[PDB]
């Protein structure tokens, strides 16, 4: 089978600037 | 095309347009207290706290009450079990809770500062514990990961004795069915705070229950509205030109006032345990040195399905991603769930059968232009995919490239999105991971359970 490529998943807080 | 039905909705009537005394707008909190393990471990708290019309709830010294040592977590022993691993940091002004300050200093505003960089435990530690001893700008330790199951074994082997409905991982926590990992969602994230850190103004992602616990030593105030004011919220920081679903902000809270929104307002004292229901927009300070543990969890019931499904759906319009992938997530839950609640039940058969409609369109679609579908079915502990270049998640029939880099990795992208880049799907390789006929009998081995 052929590898897929996924971004990974993350709660961060928000950021300004 | 929707995955939701209208007609199904279980969201409380609630008319804004009635006013409301003051009374009524700084409502009280539901406090409880526990006494027992069989107390904490009953359904009724689990109905108690999910119910609708409860935004939020604390559980006043849940930690004595199950004998967890919550000394496992204390910034010591944080650091000793620490890594040079990376951590994040927001720097903010410090101020009081109720306030947020323009940079003059002379009124209110919602935009909050609240700037990235980055540390490790070890040396946000030592600021935690300069700042404490006094030897103005703050910084913030916040969503540090302790997932690592062998790192901290110990930390995590304690919250096993929440009651499951609590629990980082359960058979009745949908995102026990996402199969792959969601940091600081079905992991374990901690926040690391002086006085004056904020986490600003938010509903959690794809709207799921969050579960928050005070280690100490110091006090969290905390401030929140229910789920059915989350639009005018939006449409103040719209006003004010910040981003209600991405941004920083903090409201003001005579806005909320003057808007007929109440506020729930209170303190989480060490030990106690915040219980955030679906959908509750929340915001929350430091009162003292203090560091908390929080993941999501998303029950078993209607309101928190459909809350999670509407937010799925909106961050689409938004073009936002939705780090809970619910159509993977509904059908996993179908296929290995027993469902009793008839709205609930109802939700997610509708759910899958606009899944499988568009499926089976799409599939219908690619054999009539003769492109080659190739199954590659699902395995365990596989992601779920979404589009590369729009961030939708992408169920069962993925158009993955190898164009770039090495020919032996894929990206995945949704049908739109890979017709857009060749209109014949030259160079597309179409898989799917469920047949035709394993959607159809998943869907009918699902059925109301009594
Ligand atoms: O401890 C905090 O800063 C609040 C985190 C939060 O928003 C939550 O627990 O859902
Ligand atoms: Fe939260
Ligand atoms: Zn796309």
């Amino acid at each position: 089978r052929i590898q897929l490529m996924t971004k990974a998943a993350r709660k961060s807080a928000p950021a300004t600037g | 095309e929707s995955y939701l039905s209208p007609a199904q909705s279980v969201k409380p009537k609630i008319n804004t347009e009635e006013k409301l005394p003051r009374e009524k707008l700084n409502p009280p909190t539901p406090s409880i207290y526990l006494e027992s393990k069989r107390d904490a471990f009953s359904p009724v708290l689990l109905q108690f706290c999910t119910d609708p019309r409860n935004p939020i709830t604390v559980i006043r010294g849940l930690a004595g009450s199950l004998r967890l040592n919550l000394g496992l977590f204390s910034t010591k022993t944080l650091v000793e079990a620490s890594g040079e691993h990376t951590v994040e940091v927001r720097t903010q002004v410090q101020q009081p809770s109720d306030e947020n300050w323009d940079l003059t200093g002379t009124r209110q505003i919602w935009p909050c500062e609240s700037s990235r960089s980055h540390t490790t435990i070890a040396k946000y530690a030592q600021y935690q514990a300069s700042s404490f001893q006094e030897s103005h700008i703050i910084k913030f330790g916040t969503n540090i990961d302790l997932s690592d199951a062998k790192r901290w074994k110990p930390q995590l082997q304690e919250l096993l004795k929440l009651p499951a409905f609590m629990r980082v991982t359960s058979t009745g926590n949908m995102l026990s069915h996402v199969g792959h990992t969601i940091l600081g969602m079905n992991t374990v994230q901690l926040y690391m705070k002086v006085p004056g850190s904020r986490t600003p103004g938010h509903q959690e992602n794809n709207n799921f229950c969050s579960v928050n616990i005070n280690i100490g030593p110091g006090d969290c105030e905390w401030f929140a509205v229910h789920e059915h004011y989350w639009e005018t919220i939006s449409a103040f920081c719209d006003r004010h030109g910040v981003d209600y679903l991405t941004g920083s902000w903090w409201p003001i809270l005579d806005d909320l006032y003057a808007s007929n929104i109440p506020v729930y307002r209170f303190v989480q004292r060490p030990g106690d345990l915040v219980w955030i229901n679906a959908g509750t927009v929340h915001w929350v300070q430091a009162t003292g040195w203090c560091n908390n543990i929080a993941w999501n969890v998303g029950p078993l019931t209607a309101y928190q399905y459909q809350l999670a499904l509407e937010r799925y759906e909106w961050n689409e319009v938004k073009n936002v991603k939705s780090i809970v992938p619910m159509i993977h997530v509904s059908w996993n839950v179908a296929r290995t769930v027993k469902i009793s609640d008839p709205d609930l039940f109802k939700m997610i058969k509708f759910c899958l059968l606009q899944s499988m409609k568009h499926c089976q369109v799409q599939r219908e679609s690619l054999v009539r232009a003769g492109k080659k579908i190739a199954y590659q079915g699902r395995v365990k502990d596989e992601p779920a995919y979404y589009c590369n270049e729009c961030d939708v998640e992408v169920f069962n029939i993925l158009f993955v490239t190898s164009e770039n880099g090495s020919r032996n990795t894929y990206l995945v992208h949704c049908e739109g999105c890979a017709r857009r880049r060749s209109a014949g799907l030259q160079g597309v390789v179409v898989l799917e991971q469920y047949r035709t006929e394993e959607l159809a009998q998943a869907y009918d081995a699902f059925t109301l359970a009594p």
